[PDB]
């Protein structure tokens, strides 16, 4: 409450910080402010995380085999190293997909090459060549392979762009050589972008010259929709419900055939702006593809971003949308009426990875939940500058938020609900405060369009209501 | 479309008509995908003994091991002394990765620091991210002790831990008496269990090497007792519970029981008992050290028996019921205790449910997987029952392992249709339970796909997963259970004839076609 | 006895030919001493063993399983009087990591307990480029507690030597490894001794026995052997017993206080001229 | 045929082609059986409203009941008390069935005694089946008790049980000191709970009645524990731990665990632990007696209060959180000893569970049936976990129970579609989940048959059992499970919301067409 009362928290929480990491930390905690034009001035982000702080982010290998090329269905992706990482990662993000796992689908099972000492004294390189033509032997049906690189692949400078090449022609297949070892970058992010940069290099082009795909003029490709708990699908059946095709989706539920087919499409709709950027400028540059960031979470942002999408098409397009619109209003519309009065007035405070921080505020706002705090593991400044727009006046802002600080915030604070990662899941509700996991979702979802929009007011109401919460002080203590 | 009534998650949203014509229409027109009668013949490939051979001769790829890296048993052992801080030197996403696997088996917080090494520092090596993070993790998290393990990268680099910390304590980044404990954790050998072990023979060798003149072995009167990597809380309670019972005065090396279970009452601990390092200054006092899984404490049984003197039993893991006879009477032969009537009652009570349930126990065969102690034990409990362990697999078993467990099973009628697989992973126990089928499976979760697998060649081919050992992430609450000890002798048996008892009456519950056999008693 | 000495100096400067030499020459002595080559190169023991040392700790462990599977007779082999002979591993040039491979086996050999009783001298002959923490596994702690840089009176040697000593800081500090002097190998170079001696002054050492540059040694290693075992008699062979007996009567134990690129040039001006 | 290796059961041998062939071909041409169309087209009109409607307008006919007879309740109270014999004056043939129900529930021998009151003991009475009983009983068993039951035949004769063991006593066939306590039972009255309750307050004043002048409350500074009809072993021990814990003084009448849970040692003993005859006289002295179960201690309750003059306070079952946390506040108010830090970490350790499951428990609707403090126990817990009890049977339960459970279910906003039906058996209760289905059902092993009813009308309207009640008779050692406490709630949890996921996980096991939601991590 008050700008000045929330700076005056922040420095509170600076002060058991060495001088090093108070001032470090300092210019990674802000207040919003919408009188501010550049985010620069405001908050620094997508910097090197203080060490021994109990940070919430997670490699370049977590954002390139983790996030972007694991939840291609059709592509064997190989954690290359020792055994933990593809261990630890395995299964451990709901990207769904249709597929039979073990023949022709493949994204659960954990492909790695498991280093052992010899293998990092001698090299892995002869092991790896090895390892293809195994995955061959065992796994004829995929269409595809990467080879996503940990930390000892990177520090030993193993020569995969040469086993993929020469594997690759030997057996006629795709392997991608993904430089991703977990050093590289601060964060997920630089995942992201190496991940993109191997998907432009070695998958993006492979349709180039080729001219035997039907093109209408409604194709569009969902790019940065990852499919988490059917999210994506949520969200396709509304594109398609107003006549656009949707060849491709990057990447949840994707195949390496819908990636080589998004150069033939004629929109790019982009999500998640910060992981697929990259993907969607280089096909604006490359092919004359426009993108456009759109935002399938509530009802209001749902029916906004469809007007906007249908904007770009003819006049058949805008009616189907406005159809659309008609047809799921009484739907979304009983979800409010039922579940709004139940949380109106309930402050939340969220901490996600790089979209989700700002996305998900109008579908909070749709059932009169105020979000007082909100912040981003591996966001970049544009990022921020989008999130200026959303966040409310004099609300808390954090960057890479470390767990004292983030424990602090919402010691202080004291919101009705907390949305963040597993790591912070049960630190808060064995504070009494309800909490709802903003990434995996707490198993549940979609949370995408209108029925998504449905399954996450059913999720705040039933986990911000709960009788639990009122039964964490014993009877017997004041 | 939803109804506000009855909401439907993904399970069963994407069930409904308009969804299902949607992901036909996106398979049909985008995925290319092969013919679904190409999927079916290749799946019926897979699960033929022809394609088990072609896996068996894997030597570079491995698919869904049954296994994790040093760090992670680094903090756990780590996570088992007092208002102590897990520290790993490297790379930050293994930290996120070892607090998110404990996170969701656990289903509670898990404190675990890194100091963030990036490219930068691999190139120029971690000193100034040691210190720095030291100074840091001291200044905001006040730990009394920060336990040092490492990731795959400052291995490779050969970071220098030792000078690392001693150089940060000259500097003044943490103070000179605080304690850091270190131990090189290369994630390239071995797994999380040699991870446990290493983590906790430098924390023994820091504050007992050094001042081992002073120290007089049986002065304490105590039983040291090293649990290894343990995940369930109820075996931890077990021993304590089981050697407080028999009058023996003990000190449990590594107790993370506490922080692993602290209760929700509107505060946050992030520590909460633990092994205080008094009791570790002291341990060299006692009258011995017992391993309860020695197959993976290798080193610390040499730092014990050649520091501290202590002449080390030849303990198996006190799972079941000879082998928890075998550790009482050795606790008793050591401290000098009786073996108290309340134990032996419990061990009648034991063999009680064995002879209630040996009709349905007796001739069951089994597939299962987990650390070697664990298997080792689960073996030799399931021959006590009549049980036959037909697929016995450990990723990170050694060949001496595997001679011990074949010597286990040739004492054993029951053992004669057993074999012991040691670096296979869980792909090559799909492959045969599909060759071989047993009538369950007994391991970590993963065992689920597994099983699911198996339904898909059929209902009759299905072998159901029986949920014991490390990870558990589709239960709630497991990691409460007990292994050890005749409680949990009789919570593995319970679970096993009520498993057993539970497929019956599923596979007898078709009216008019098997339902004759769905016997009210069992 | 049991004195741990490490080998370091600039690439090819003669590490492994002078401390083979002077190996044999306190062999001779009466001396037990213990060579450990901690080059992927596993050429420190060739003179010694009269051939290249075709076991490895790295190769034995990759074909046996891994490293706890050897045994030491395996790879520690005796030599020319008495002299104990083992080598790190390691791959072929341009592919994996020598430096975990020199950790590993030096964990091996501690593990082992090569470093038994009734050894007066172990000698990890390092090679050049020192370019990771691996190839600084003998100056850890407790592993060596004396440093022999081995320097010429070139630019680039003396560069090496101190860029060495600044990478030593860290270790003198950290445990009680020191610097014990500057061997020097004679490149025919104008003012070589002065040069030497200004740079041990600079970094606070002394320079131990300056070595003249002979082609006997070239002859006796190209035999396959040290120049005690070719020509005891010879003027270079007179010459490695006296650097071994200055290294046995050897008390300059320091921490390096190396200086800086500016103060290298001033060196090299004031005494590289004329 | 068989197959010497392989050697099938009645389960699968009875689906061999031949076995087939005879059992059509004998339905054919013998059994003169309804056509299958015709049975199809009963059973889907049996899972119907109308057929619902019909059934609950019963009046005469009982299918399925969910309860027993007092004389059953009479000797598990009997059982309670040590070195005490079991007598039933009446038939024989009820004892033997008393007999084998308790110990397939139990799977342990059960000590009781007829008199074997034939045709002619019916036409002129008992008197001489009691004397030769009696003197046969304690001859032939040696027990220091003797606790007399009736059958109905006893009761509708007016078999007077005190005229009948006081001329025994005075004809020399059992001495005049042996402890003879005696209750009607009458069978067609109440139910098994009512037996309990009516054996509980006839030995009760055998030892209390005529003694009570040097009687004074509180002087032994103990507290009087009535347990009920419990046949959850780990309920005695979770009240006895607690009250331990607590420091309070205690003495729990009518403990049977040991007798129940003797071991297998060698020898067999007939009586083990059990409350003492000086318990029994004592108890007077308490400070107070608490009833664990008091919807069927209404004449003990009636008892107390009037004779020992203890102000018996009103409080429900320890079941759940605020339940456990109102006992444990009581038994602090009447002995003065506080809750312990223990107890505290408990209740906040049940609360993280609750914390940790309480997406996957919300919204759940179950049918549960029981006893009525077992049954209202359970329908409090779930409305604490955010379930929904939709239907609630119980066919023992009387106008004042249902009248308190509907208090219950107003006071929570998870009760609104929740409804108590009493004097309903196990059919009407298949209607219920037919015509109104809930998630799952909550009871003892009866309800498979309603489970497996469920699974004929298909797949997606089954509905499961979760086996928590008495008797359960086709699993193996959940008697020894716990109900009440924190941890009787912490054990309901696991196995409610681990159901739950198992079912969830078999509903979404199918490759390709819902193993999109079979998610590792739950
Ligand atoms: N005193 C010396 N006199 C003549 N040649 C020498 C002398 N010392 C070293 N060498 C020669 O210089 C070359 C350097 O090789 P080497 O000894 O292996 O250097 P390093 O071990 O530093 O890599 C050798 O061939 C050796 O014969
Ligand atoms: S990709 Fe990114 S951390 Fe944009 S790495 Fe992370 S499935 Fe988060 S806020 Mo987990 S930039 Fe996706 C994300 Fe957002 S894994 Fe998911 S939820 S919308
Ligand atoms: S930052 Fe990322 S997750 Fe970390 S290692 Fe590096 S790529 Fe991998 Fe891997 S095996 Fe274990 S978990 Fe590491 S210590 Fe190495
Ligand atoms: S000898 Fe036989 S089983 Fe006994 S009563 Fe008589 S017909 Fe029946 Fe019935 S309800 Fe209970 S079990 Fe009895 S006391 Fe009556
Ligand atoms: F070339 Al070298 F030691 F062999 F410097
Ligand atoms: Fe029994
Ligand atoms: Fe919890
Ligand atoms: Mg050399």
């Amino acid at each position: 409450m008050s700008r000045e009362e929330v700076e005056s928290l922040i420095q509170e929480v600076l002060e058991v910080y060495p001088e090093k990491a108070r001032k470090d930390r300092n210019k990674h905690l802000a207040v919003n402010d919408p009188a501010v034009t550049q985010s620069k001035k405001c908050i620094i982000s997508n910097k090197k995380s203080q060490p021994g702080l109990m940070t919430i982010r997670g490699c370049a290998y977590a954002g390139s085999k983790g996030v972007v090329w694991g939840p291609i269905k059709d592509m064997i992706h190989i954690s290359h190293g020792p055994v933990g990482c593809g261990q630890y990662s395995r299964a451990g993000r709901r990207n769904y997909y249709i597929g039979t796992t073990g023949v022709n689908a493949f994204v659960t099972m954990n492909f790695t090459s498991d280093f052992q000492e010899k293998d990092i004294v001698f090299g892995g390189d002869k092991k790896l060549a090895k390892l293809i033509d195994e995955v061959e032997t065992l796994f004829p049906l995929n269409k595809g392979i990467s080879v996503q690189s940990e930390c000892p692949i990177g520090l030993i400078g193993d020569d995969i762009e040469s086993v993929s090449k020469v594997k690759g022609a030997e057996l006629s297949k795709t392997i991608v050589p993904v430089r991703c070892e977990g050093f590289r970058g601060v964060s997920q992010s630089l995942g992201h972008h190496i991940a993109n940069d191997a998907v432009r290099d070695w998958v993006l082009g492979k349709r180039d010259e080729d001219t035997t795909f039907a093109s209408t003029p409604y194709d569009v490709a969902i790019i940065g929709d990852y499919n988490i708990g059917g999210d994506a699908w949520s969200s396709r059946i509304l594109l398609e419900e107003m006549g656009l095709r949707c060849v491709a989706q990057w990447s949840g539920d994707g195949s390496i055939s819908e990636i080589e087919l998004t150069p033939k499409v004629k929109l790019n709709l982009v999500h998640c702006y910060r992981s697929m950027n990259y993907i969607s400028r280089h096909m604006e540059e490359k092919y004359g593809i426009p993108w456009m960031e759109y935002n399938f979470f509530g009802p209001t942002k749902t029916i906004e971003s469809l007007r906007a999408i249908a904007a770009k098409f003819d006049e058949s397009i805008q009616k189907k949308c406005e159809e659309v619109i008609a047809k799921y209003k009484p739907e979304w519309e009983a979800v409010v009426a039922k579940y709004r009065p139940r949380l109106e007035g309930k402050r939340v405070m969220l901490y996600i990875g790089g979209l989700r921080p700002r996305h998900v505020i109008g579908a909070y706002e749709d059932l009169g939940m105020e979000v007082v705090g909100t912040g981003y593991e591996f966001a970049h400044n544009d990022d921020y500058d989008r999130t200026m727009k959303e966040m409310g006046d004099s609300t808390l802002l954090y960057d890479d938020v470390t767990g004292y600080e983030f424990e602090e915030f919402v010691k202080r604070i004291k919101p009705d609900l907390i949305g963040s990662g597993i790591k912070e899941k049960f630190i808060f509700q064995k504070m009494g405060i309800p909490f709802r996991e903003m990434h995996s979702w707490d198993y549940s979802g979609p949370y995408h369009g209108f029925d998504g929009f449905a399954i996450f007011a059913r999720d705040m109401d039933m986990t911000l209501n709960n009788p639990c919460w009122k039964k964490l002080q014993a009877p017997w203590e004041a | 479309s939803q109804q506000v009534d009855k909401i439907k998650a993904s399970y069963p949203l994407f069930l409904d008509q308009d969804y299902k014509d949607m992901l036909a229409k996106k398979r049909d027109g985008f995925e290319e995908k092969y013919p679904q009668d190409k999927i079916d013949e290749v799946f019926q490939w897979t699960t033929t003994k022809e394609y088990q051979e072609l896996n068996f001769q894997r030597e570079a790829l491995t698919v869904n091991p049954a296994k994790a890296c040093q760090p992670l048993g680094a903090v756990l052992c780590a996570l088992g002394f007092e208002k102590t801080m897990p520290y790993v030197h490297g790379s930050q996403g293994c930290v996120a990765y070892f607090r998110s696997y404990f996170n969701r088996h656990f289903r509670e917080p898990v404190s675990c620091v890194s100091d963030s090494m990036t490219e930068d520092a691999a190139v120029f090596g971690g000193q100034q991210n040691m210190k720095d993070g030291l100074q840091n993790c001291k200044a905001t998290y006040k730990p009394d002790m920060i336990a040092v393990s490492t990731t795959c990268m400052a291995e490779v680099i050969g970071d220098d831990l030792n000078a690392f910390i001693n150089n940060s304590k000259k500097e003044g980044f943490i103070p000179d008496e605080f304690p850091v404990p270190f131990a090189h954790t290369p994630s390239f050998v071995g797994s999380h269990v040699t991870g446990w072990d290493n983590m906790f023979e430098g924390i023994a060798r820091y504050f007992t090497l050094k001042s081992m003149d002073d120290k007089v072995v049986g002065s304490n009167k105590k039983i040291n007792i090293v649990p290894g990597f343990e995940t369930y809380l109820g075996n931890f309670r077990v021993i304590k519970r089981m050697l407080s019972e028999m009058g023996v005065g003990y000190s449990l090396l590594s107790d993370p029981e506490e922080v692993l279970d602290t209760p929700a009452d509107g505060q946050f601990r992030m520590y909460a008992g633990g092994t205080t390092q008094e009791e570790m200054k002291d341990a060299p006092n006692a009258l011995n050290t017992v391993l309860l899984q020695p197959w993976h404490l290798e080193k610390t049984k040499k730092f014990v028996e050649g520091t501290w003197k202590h002449e080390v039993p030849k303990l198996n893991i006190p799972m079941g019921l000879d082998w928890t006879d075998e550790f009482l009477m050795k606790v008793s032969e050591i401290s000098g205790q009786p073996i108290p009537a309340s134990l032996t009652k419990e061990r009648g009570r034991l063999v009680d449910m064995m002879t209630d349930s040996h009709t349905w126990l007796h001739g069951k065969r089994f597939a299962l997987w987990g650390d070697p102690d664990f298997v080792m034990g689960l073996v030799k409990f399931l021959l006590e029952l009549g049980c036959e362990p037909v697929h016995i697999l450990c990723h990170n078993g050694n060949k001496r392992w595997k001679k011990a467990v074949d010597a286990i099973l040739a004492a054993s009628p029951y053992g004669k249709n057993a074999t012991v697989y040691i670096g296979k992973d869980l792909w090559h126990l799909r492959s045969l339970v599909f060759t071989d089928k047993p009538d369950f499976m007994i391991g970590n979760s993963y065992g689920k796909f597994i099983q699911r697998d198996t339904l898909h060649k059929g209902k009759e081919f299905e072998v159901p997963l029986i949920r014991i050992g490390f990870p558990i992430f589709d239960r709630h609450h497991l990691h409460r259970s007990t292994t050890l000890g005749y409680e949990g002798a009789m919570q593995i048996l319970t679970t096993l004839v009520n498993s057993i008892l539970e497929r019956l009456d599923e596979e007898t519950r078709g009216m008019q076609a098997t339902d004759y056999n769905h016997d009210l008693v069992r | 006895a049991m004195r741990q000495c490490a080998i370091y100096g600039k690439g090819g400067i003669g590490k492994s030919t002078t401390t083979q030499n002077l190996v044999a020459a306190l062999a001779e002595m009466g001396k037990k001493v213990m060579i450990v080559g901690c080059d992927p190169k596993a050429d420190s023991t060739r003179l010694i063993l009269h051939s290249k040392a075709q076991n490895t700790i790295m190769e034995m462990a990759a074909e046996a399983g891994t490293v706890e599977d050897l045994e030491l007779e395996d790879v520690l082999k005796a030599g020319y009087g008495g002299v104990k002979c083992v080598e790190s591993g390691g791959p072929e040039p341009g592919v994996g990591c020598a430096g975990r491979g020199v950790i590993t086996a030096i964990n091996f050999l501690e593990e082992e307990g090569a470093y038994e009783d009734d050894l007066d001298f172990v000698f990890y002959d390092v090679l050049g480029d020192v370019v990771c923490g691996g190839f600084a596994m003998p100056i850890r702690e407790n592993k060596a507690q004396e440093i022999y840089i081995v320097c010429s009176g070139e630019m680039m040697a003396m560069y090496a030597a101190n860029n060495i000593s600044k990478g030593i800081v860290k270790y003198a500090n950290s445990g009680s490894v020191r610097l014990g002097g500057l061997i020097c190998n004679s490149r025919n170079t104008d003012r070589e001794d002065e040069l030497i001696i200004a740079l041990a002054n600079k970094l606070g050492t002394q320079m131990i026995h300056f070595v003249p540059r002979d082609n006997v040694v070239q002859r006796a290693e190209i035999r396959r052997m040290t120049v005690i075992e070719y020509d005891p008699k010879a003027k270079q062979a007179d010459e490695y017993r006296a650097l071994a007996r200055k290294v046995v009567d050897n008390k300059l134990l320091v921490i390096p206080n190396p200086i800086t690129m500016d103060e290298l040039e001033e060196l090299l001006m004031e005494f590289g001229i004329m």
